RNA sequence: GCCGCGGUAAUACGGAGGGCGCGAGCGUUACCCGGAUUCACUGGGCGUAAAGGGCGUGUAGGCGGCCUGGGGCGUCCCAUGUG
RNA sequence: GUGAAAUGCGCAGAUACCGGGAGGAACGCCGAUGGCGAAGGCAGCCACCUGGUCCACCCGUGACGCUGAGGCGCGAAAGCGUGGGGAGCAAACCGGAUUAGAUACCCGGGUAGUCCACGCCCUAAACGAUGCGCGCUAGGUCUCUGGGUCUCCUGGGGGCCGAAGCU
RNA sequence: CGAGCUAGCCCUGGCCAGGGUGAAGCUGGGGUGAGACCCAGUGGAGGCCCGAACCGGUGGGGGAUGCAAACCCCUCGGAUG
RNA sequence: CGCAGUGAACAGGCUCUGGCGACUGUUUACCAAAAACACAGCUCUCUGCGAACUCGUAAGAGGAGGUAUAGGGAGCGACGC
RNA sequence: UCCUAAGGUAGCGAAAUUCCUUGUCGGGUAAGUUCCGACCUGCACGAAAAGCGUAACGACCGGAGCGCUGUCUCGGCGAGG
């Protein structure tokens, strides 16, 4: 819904917020599966490697589960949706009948109460995990396997989808949330329903700070730095780049594709 | 819709007299009844504006009624609106 | 004054002869009413001449079928004061 | 492809034909001088919610009516905001033609836009260029839709010709 | 050999006198066919305002073998981010 | 009752009109605080996941326990037109 | 008519951009190489190294008033180190 603020400030004017309906009657997290304490941390053996990344509110991290195969027909009626921290789309707690309990991603239309059930069984409806063969040619579906028993990769940002597009052999014709086109095995499973919290999209975050809370730090361009500093650095007032746009490392950061040639995941991509 | 039923069970529960079909009182508590079937209906569907038409031309009859009714008698005028709930 | 007059034969300009009107006046300009039923009550209209509101819903207001009495404000008549 | 052309596409394998798939828009025939709607306007099929209207039965209320300054709502297309979509078509824009010139008319492309949602905008040859309600004043002709002890009679609607009258 | 200065990030702690302004939401009334909305009352939002601590370092004067290898004075910026 | 009542001390001078930057912010420690950088937001571009990209001879790790509404690079820098 | 790959649109314009320049007209003042409003022959603006505006913000740079003053006419006296 995205709440808008009046201008009682400037900055509050343009900032939005989400609506919170979404999730209710559920915040503190689950003591019990959900946390591991999440590693804030910006780059690797000392060095930075992502530049601009730090700060930001100190965070717990909710465990979810990307593979669903495990509680093969076993079903769970879904207990509450919840706020992530750690993703743009909310999660929802579900406790199996099996007693046990987990956190997944979401999806749209999802409500507590329903129950839902994972398996090549499974009715055709929100919130139900199913090998790819097993869903019907046309309805779309998301926390998509890639190859089978690996867990869940695809279209899990906030209101993402993939669309089964085909069948073929072993492998299934899939949309993806980019547009491109690839099969994808049989046994890779996916949860059927796209993935909610889709108003996301539309958050104003509304001034620099609040950039800074999710630990977002500012970003220096090129020129305006000088020639040691990056390609486009240097230049008596004022600059033109001066051809043709590049990173800190030089390369080319117009239009030159960067994936490798000769990768066997080609023959599966069409778009 | 309205059925049958439910159609009756007002006029015979509003009536002047069992067999009163029309009166003030009565034709009042049809469309208070429609009304509100109505109402309901527009608010989910808010871009049906041709029915909203008949809801405007309803919402009269009942006032240019119930004005009657209140000049006659101001006694089963409160009745009705009461044991009805109008007057907004 | 309005329509218009004067480009070599002008009853329209200028003079002249004659003629019409009014007369100790006669003309002009200004302004009011009139003609103007051209703000229309008396007394105009809106298909194409200028004029129907793009269309509904309804507030104030305007207007109101048949019949019987009560009042008599509008309305009519009489006298009288004033005018 | 045109008036004839040229731009353009095509031996890097087009057009023409077949099979398999993707996607969006608009619904042929029925379809009419037809119907519905206060207007704007509304057209493949299905289901649900919902408005107005017509006929018959003479059962009920008992003048509870007509109109409506202002207010309030709706209001084609174009256009605007946020986000989705984008096959076809297409302002702008570019190419080829024509021409004295051609910022056009014709041809090859082509971006918004056209579509969805949500919110604005409020105009129009928004035209019957004819405000609403009522009563009254020859008929003929064909048509849609209802009701009748259905060669016909009656009610509601859509056209044509015309008494009186008006112009 | 150095990050016991300085720059960033990570882990865990601590700090921000007192004033002012008064968003949303509630409640109530008014409103309508329902609404929108408008009214009080409550409420207590913000890289909100004044201003100590704290952080700073704008302008001027002083210092200039200094109190000081960047200091002193008056003035000034931020002060729940 | 005084010339005088925030009687001492703490304690804003105001107005009109241009240029630049939307904004609070950041900077040349020690001559520049700005019209510089940053910034919410706009566009282009890469990346289908053993992602692209970065550090590393490698193993490895960041990216991210994220997955196109997400991540890298680049430019403009609220908003209006 | 010659050349080009094509010849600057909107909007701005003696500007942080104008050399000639103190351009020229207007405003402001007793007097204005600054300022403000205009006019363009724009030496050498112009659309995302954005174009033209913009409420509010500013220890930012320009131009006027009013208040007040030892800044000054022009200096004098006094206190302390």
């Amino acid at each position: 819904a995205v709440k808008k603020f009046k201008p009682y400030t400037p900055s509050r004017r343009f900032m939005t917020v989400a609506d919170f309906s979404e999730i209710t009657k559920t915040e503190p997290e689950k003591s019990l599966v959900k946390p591991l304490k999440k590693t804030g941390g910006r780059n690797n053996q000392g060095r930075i490697t992502v530049r601009f990344r730090g700060g930001g509110h100190k965070r717990l991290y909710r465990i979810i589960d990307f593979k669903r195969w495990d509680k093969v027909g076993i079903p769970a009626k879904v207990a509450a949706i919840e706020y992530d921290p750690n993703r743009s789309a909310r999660i929802a707690l579900l406790h199996y009948v099996d007693g046990e309990k987990r956190y997944i991603i979401a999806p749209d239309g999802l409500q507590v109460g329903q129950q839902v059930v994972a398996g090549p069984d499974a009715p055709i409806q929100v919130g139900n995990a199913l090998p790819l063969r097993f869903i019907p040619v046309g309805t779309v579906v998301h926390a998509v396997e890639l190859e089978p028993k690996k867990g869940a990769k695809l279209a899990r940002a906030a209101g993402t989808s993939a669309q089964i597009q085909g069948r073929e052999g072993d492998y299934v014709i899939l949309r993806l949330p980019s547009g491109e086109l690839r099969k994808v095995h049989g046994e890779c499973y996916a949860t059927v329903g796209a993935v909610g919290n889709a108003d996301h999209k539309n958050i104003v975050l509304g001034k620099a700070g609040r950039s800074r809370w999710l630990g977002r730090r500012p970003h220096v361009r090129g020129a305006a730095m000088n020639p040691v500093d990056h390609p486009h650095g240097g230049g008596e007032g004022r600059a033109p780049r001066g051809r043709p746009p590049a990173s800190p490392w030089g390369w080319q950061t117009k239009g030159l594709k960067t994936r490798k040639r000769r990768k066997p995941s080609s023959r599966f991509i069409i778009a | 819709p309205i059925t049958k039923e439910e159609k009756q069970k007002v006029i015979q529960e509003f009536a002047r007299f069992p067999g009163d079909t029309g009166s003030t009182e009565v034709q009042v508590a049809l469309l208070t009844l429609r009304i509100n079937r109505l109402s309901e209906h527009l608010k989910v569907h808010k871009k049906d504006h041709h029915s909203h038409r008949g809801l405007l031309m309803m919402v009269g009859q009942r006032r240019r009624l119930l004005r009657y009714l209140q000049r006659e008698d101001p006694e089963r005028y409160r009745a009705l609106i009461e044991k009805l709930g109008i007057r907004g």
